[PDB]
Parts: C-alpha cells; sequence; structure tokens
DNA sequence: TATAATCGATCTTTGCCGGGAG
DNA sequence: CTCCCGGCAAATTGTCCG
C-alpha cells in the first residue's frame, strides 16, 4: 500500500509540472481535454513566450 | 459622358445591367477603437 | 460497525535525435 | 563501427469564437 502510494505521489508532480509528458493525460472528469498543465502553460503558440511576452 | 466636364469619354465605354450582391461584411459592424478598457485576469494586457 | 463477497477495462503528418541489437 | 526504429518535437496572421 505504501508503494502505490508513493507512485501515485510521482505521478500527481508529473501532472502538475509537465501533463502528458509521461503516461495518461490527466483529464477532468467527464471531459477528453487534458488538464493544462505548467509546462503547457509555458511552451507552444499558446504559451506564456509566444503569447504575451513576444507580442501583447 | 462625363458628367463633371459634360465632354465625352474620349472611346466608347462598355454599359449594361449587372445583378451586384451587398455581402455580410459591413463596415458598421467591423469599425472599432479602444483608448484604454478590460484586461485580462493572469496577464493583466487587453482583451481581445 | 458482522451471511459472504478477494486481479480493470478502451483502441486507427514530417523531421530530428538517441539507443540497442545485429 | 554502422544502421534502423522509436519517441518527441514542430506544423502563417489579423478578424471571429454567436
Amino acid at each position: 500500500i505504501i508503494r502505490n502510494e508513493k507512485r501515485m505521489l510521482q505521478e500527481a508532480v508529473d501532472a502538475l509540472l509537465d501533463n502528458g509528458r509521461r503516461g495518461a493525460p490527466v483529464t477532468n472528469p467527464g471531459s477528453d481535454r487534458p488538464l493544462r498543465s505548467l509546462t503547457d502553460i509555458l511552451s507552444g503558440k499558446q504559451g506564456r513566450f509566444r503569447q504575451n511576452l513576444l507580442g501583447k | 459622358y462625363d458628367g463633371r466636364t459634360g465632354e465625352p469619354i474620349e472611346g466608347p465605354i462598355v454599359v449594361g445591367q449587372m445583378f451586384i450582391m451587398k455581402l455580410y461584411h459591413m463596415v458598421e459592424d467591423k469599425m472599432h477603437a479602444r483608448s484604454t478598457g478590460p484586461y485580462s485576469l493572469i496577464t493583466q494586457q487587453p482583451l481581445g
């Protein structure tokens, strides 16, 4: 039991920082939409850099 | 005949009846301007 | 807080860089 | 050494989105 809890804890940290990077993307219930993690916020066309930083 | 001068156009011009439609893109809808206004929650940049 | 109950359930583009196997 | 194979990262802009 403690082992299961520990591995679930890692996965919870992983989704928080970069969701979808490793394993199934964490989703809100009854939606297929992956939750938007910190990595998703920073990066991409929609990310912090190319959206609010290099242009406004 | 040019209505400004009264003089003819120096050449014969094609004239006739054409069917022309007014499309859904009208200035009244698209003209927009902003000095200052609403800002976004996280970014504090103007809304779109 | 008391019959007993003991292993889950969906699936269909191109370019680059690192790795294991032959 | 030399080479596929898989895993990961990319894929135009304003408007709009009723």
